[PDB]
DNA sequence: GGTCGGCGCCCGAACAGGGACTG
DNA sequence: CAGTCCCTGTTCGGGCGCCG
């Protein structure tokens, strides 16, 4: 076996145990043909060599047809090898995207035919790759191969190969510096401001250099002319878009259809802007089967055919340019629901996006804009390396009433105010000092473990009282239900003092939104008030009305 | 030509694998220029994949510093070595360097360069560049000398470290050096003009053994921050609420404080707003209250065995407090914070310079790092904390979510 | 019957840590 | 007193999308 060019990277096992020893798959005898079509090709090309008795490992092995192409592939079921090969740590941290490009003069895109079995295998380690091809009669005891090179299938190949390839185009690279050469994995973007004469002489000598190392580019793979198909896009000379999206239109739609539409839609949201995914997200969720067939809501087929009508109309995305700002603005979609807009001429998009998680059972419009404006921030620097500046729909003083008053630290990097509704405001301002003439009422609520009944009253220094039981409850809904009491009793200036933490907390962070229906209902009678004043005071120290409501509410 | 100390890590535990973060466009560029000049001077060198180990890193830039800085996260691989930084070649702490009227610190991180690293744990020491849009796959390197930032550096550079201030700490006896990670402490009673002085003559003692700024430090000035009670003539309802919360939760700490008089104070349903005038008994203990929060913790001792705590509240109008204990309501030290850079604009920048004032405290006063928590979302401060991070050391944290009690530490 | 790695989203189950009440 | 439970948050396993 003659020596490959390419440098090769040491693999080791697991410290403890061998190499894999499973027994072949029966395969179908139209891909036993595949395989021993191209196991006595590549045994011809000293990819891979015979092995006796000596050798004994084996793992199963079978094939799968290529996409648009009467090829196979052989692919091979290292899952007893991968468990006890040593782990790697991958070098693909992300995956490229066209907004981040420059304009370039030159652009050419190839691909390196049969990559992995152009790049060579640790010695030591050829011996664990060995399986069986079995032959048209079960009685035939087989050939049996080990592999030379990378093989399809080890959790290690891809590794290599990216970290092989990076060190073969470092010396390219270091010569030809104003060549700009997106890698990955065989695809290599190649650009360049240089003329469109030494653009193509530089092409051959990337094309004879990466030749002197075992790989190769065919002109089949070569790209030359616009628009260029690269990562699952169509770069044009000034505008890019994703390659035509299909969504089904299925009559019954089962689960696993719309995780593939959900899919879809995601994929599409990076530059159709104002997709949703709510309501069709609503549909999978408490669901057991991926083959259960599941009916489509009225928000869910309208949801559908919103999305529908957006991917009729042709979107486009443009390029990076450095020597203008980055602009991104925030729109409030639905209730949850957020689009953005990366851009640096007006209309015209880098790229689009949607944040909608929601975080924890209580929250509110700023909050979401902040965690918004957090994953926009952490995108833009993973693509361009810099923070957009921001145009948000929020009042700059009603931020600056929240930052202020939380207690958690917060903050929004360099922003403006648009005015697009629906504007993101607060919707009640807790009082920071007692209402002068306001009802003060002294509110309390507890329940009992095992009988799950409680009570939930207040007392008022103008005398007023009320206590109310209730059934299936906890000490916690109960001292919620004392505040929605208090609060419904009263008139639009009011005191309210509390024993509960609990409460005091979830109120305190002005929420707009629940998860519970009991909040949601104090959240409505607080944005009818005008002035509230909530207050704490420890409880069981005979504090005020606190320990007079406290004996009332006691069973 | 030297020879290397062995390391090993602690038994049971495998080498760090921390994902690395995406970084900004100035911090790779800069980092790629460092790199491939440390590569050049046999430093550090590239990897591969079959390393299963990394560590993340980025770029910062000290206070009025122009020139960046390489920093590595390496707090799990220190989590991960401790048994040798301590049992075998730890660093004794000077309890009189919290004394001293003046103290600088001297970044003298260069000077690990040139100690080779034992060949069997440079496997740990890896860490990857990313690049903007990922355009090229992780360029991945390794330590081969002693990293900056990794609690086994200064343990092995001592015996070096102490051959070399050794002409130094016999001219001036009087003068206290500490070195804690890549920094060097120097505390003197001396004036300010000629404390400088001395400093000066330390750096030309440093330059001629292959070693240049410096931040000063007044622990002698250092105050604390202690639990007060207002001074009000004129008590309502919702004050004397307030104040029984307060001394109830207060309490905790001082033991001997009652609020049964005061209580007693808030026997009817009144008004808040109500003005209540306040017995001969309320008045007697209140006065008491306020004594014992003037008396020190009973029982309150630092223990080197164990770990230190600290806890930050964000007090509003560009202040912030905090409490630094090992055990619950036994705090070492309390303090608050004021006119930070970032005050009244940015709450993460404030936040990030109260870490590090905290942290070199707890670096002067005892030698350890704390470890916070912090008043912050953990998405928010992971994005934006290291945009203002100015220090060679990285403390630990984790996020809690306290909503206000009753404004405990700050009037 | 179905290979690997990377990134993204959506969900529920499992994990976990704090506060008020009870033997 | 340590034991729960009511509550909330985080972490991770698993499905799809996309890329080679």
């Amino acid at each position: 076996v003659p020596i490959s060019p390419i440098e090769t990277v040491p693999v080791k096992l697991k410290p403890g145990m061998d190499g894999p020893k499973v027994k072949q798959w029966p395969l179908t005898e139209e891909k036993i043909k595949a395989l021993v079509e191209i196991c006595t090709e590549m045994e011809k090309e000293g990819k891979i060599s015979k092995i006796g008795p000596e050798n004994p490992y084996n793992t199963p092995v079978f094939a799968i047809k290529k996409k648009d192409s009467t090829k196979w592939r052989k692919l091979v079921d290292f899952r007893e090898l991968n468990k006890r090969t040593q782990d790697f740590w991958e070098v693909q941290l992300g995956i490229p995207h066209p907004a981040g490009l420059k304009k370039k003069k030159s652009v050419t895109v190839l691909d390196v035919g049969d990559a992995y079995f152009s790049v060579p295998l640790d010695e030591d380690f050829r011996k664990y790759t060995a399986f069986t091809i079995p032959s048209i009669n079960n009685e035939t005891p087989g050939i049996r191969y080990q592999y030379n090179v990378l093989p399809q299938g080890w959790k290690g190949s891809p590794a290599i190969f990216q970290s092989s390839m990076t060190k073969i185009l470092e010396p390219f690279k270091k010569q030809n510096p104003d060549i700009v050469i997106y890698q990955y994995m065989d695809d290599l973007y190649v650009g360049s401001d240089l003329e469109i004469g030494q653009h193509r002489t530089k092409i051959e000598e990337l094309r004879q250099h990466l030749l002197r190392w075992g790989l190769t580019t065919p002109d089949k793979k070569h790209q030359k002319e616009p628009p260029f198909l690269w990562m699952g896009y169509e770069l044009h000379p000034d505008k890019w878009t994703v390659q035509p999206i299909v969504l089904p239109e299925k009559d019954s739609w089962t689960v696993n259809d719309i995780c593939k539409l959900v899919g879809k839609l995601n994929w599409a949201s990076q530059i159709y802007p104002g997709i949703k995914v709510r309501q069709l997200s609503k549909l999978l969720r408490g669901t057991k089967a991926l083959t259960e067939v599941i009916p489509l809501t009225e928000e869910a087929e309208l949801e559908l055919a919103e999305n529908r009508e957006i991917l009729k109309e042709p979107v486009h995305g443009v390029y990076y340019d450095p020597s203008k700002d980055l602009i991104a603005e925030i729109q409030k979609q639905g209730q949850g629901q957020w689009t953005y807009q990366i851009y640096q001429e007006p209309f015209k998009n880098l790229k689009t996006g949607k944040y909608a998680r929601m975080r924890g059972a209580h929250t509110n419009d700023v909050k979401q804009l902040t965690e918004a404006v957090q994953k926009i921030t952490t995108e833009s620097i993973v693509i361009w390396g810099k923070t957009p500046k921001f145009k948000l729909p929020i009042q700059k003083e009603t931020w600056e009433t929240w930052w202020t008053e939380y207690w958690q630290a917060t903050w929004i990097p360099e922003w403006e105010f648009v005015n697009t509704p629906p504007l993101v405001k607060l919707w009640y301002q807790l009082e920071k000092e007692p209402i002068v003439g306001a009802e003060t009422f002294y509110v309390d609520g507890a329940a009992n473990r095992e009988t799950k009944l409680g009570k939930a009253g207040y007392v008022t220094n103008k005398g007023r009282q009320k206590v109310v039981p209730l059934t299936n409850t906890t000490n916690q809904k109960t001292e919620l239900q004392a505040i929605y009491l208090a609060l419904q009793d009263s008139g639009l200036e009011v005191n309210i003092v509390t024993n509960s933490q609990y409460a005091l907390g979830i109120i305190q962070a002005q929420p707009d939104k629940s998860e519970s229906e009991l909040v949601n209902q104090i959240i409505e009678q607080l944005i009818k008030k005008e002035k509230v004043y909530l207050a704490w005071v420890p409880a069981h120290k005979g504090i005020g009305g606190n320990e007079q409501v406290d004996k009332l509410v006691s069973a | 030509p030297i020879e290397t100390v062995p390391v090993k890590l602690k038994p049971g535990m495998d080498g760090p694998k921390v994902k690395q973060w995406p970084l900004t466009e100035e911090k790779i560029k800069a980092l790629v220029e460092i790199c491939t000049e440390m590569e050049k001077e046999g430093k550090i060198s590239k990897i591969g994949p079959e390393n299963p180990y990394n560590t993340p890193v980025f770029a910062i830039k000290k206070k009025d510093s122009t020139k960046w800085r390489k920093l590595v996260d390496f707090r799990e691989l220190n989590k991960r070595t401790q048994d040798f930084w301590e049992v075998q070649l730890g660093i004794p702490h000077p309890a009189g360097l919290k004394k001293k009227k003046s103290v600088t610190v001297l970044d003298v991180g260069d000077a690990y360069f040139s100690v080779p690293l034992d060949e069997d744990f440079r496997k740990y020491t890896a860490f990857t560049i990313p690049s903007i849009n990922n355009e090229t796959p992780g360029i991945r390197y390794q330590y081969n000398v002693l990293p900056q930032g990794w609690k086994g550096s200064p343990a092995i550079f001592q015996s070096s470290m102490t051959k070399i201030l050794e002409p130094f700490k016999k001219q001036n006896p009087d003068i206290v050096i500490y070195q804690y990670m890549d920094d060097l402490y120097v505390g003197s009673d001396l004036e300010i003009g000629q404390h400088r002085t001395k400093i000066e003559e330390l750096r030309q003692h440093l330059l001629r053994w292959g070693l240049w700024m410096g931040y000063e430090l007044h622990p002698d000035k250092w105050t604390v921050q202690p639990i007060v009670l207002p001074e009000k003539d004129s008590w309502t309802v919702n004050d004397i609420q307030k104040l029984v919360g307060k001394l109830n939760w207060a309490s905790q700490i001082y033991p001997g404080i009652k609020v049964r008089q005061l209580s007693k104070l808030l026997r009817g349903t009144k008004a808040l707003t109500e003005v209540i005038p306040l017995t001969e008994e309320a008045e007697l203990e209140l006065a008491e209250n306020r004594e014992i929060l003037k008396e020190p913790v009973h029982g309150v001792y630092y223990d080197p065995s164990k770990d230190l705590i600290a806890e930050i509240q964000k007090q509003g109008q560009g202040q912030w407090t905090y409490q630094i204990y090992q055990e619950p309501f036994k705090n070492l030290k309390t303090g608050k914070y004021a006119r930070m850079r970032g005050a009244h604009t940015n709450d993460v920048k404030q936040l990030t310079e109260a870490v590090q004032k905290i942290t070199t405290e707890s670096i002067v006063i005892w030698g350890k790092t704390p470890k916070f928590k912090l008043p912050i979302q953990k998405e928010t401060w992971e994005t934006w904390w290291t945009e203002y991070w100015q220090a060679t050391w990285i403390p630990e944290w984790e996020f809690v979510n306290t909503p206000p009690l009753v404004k405990l530490w700050y009037q």
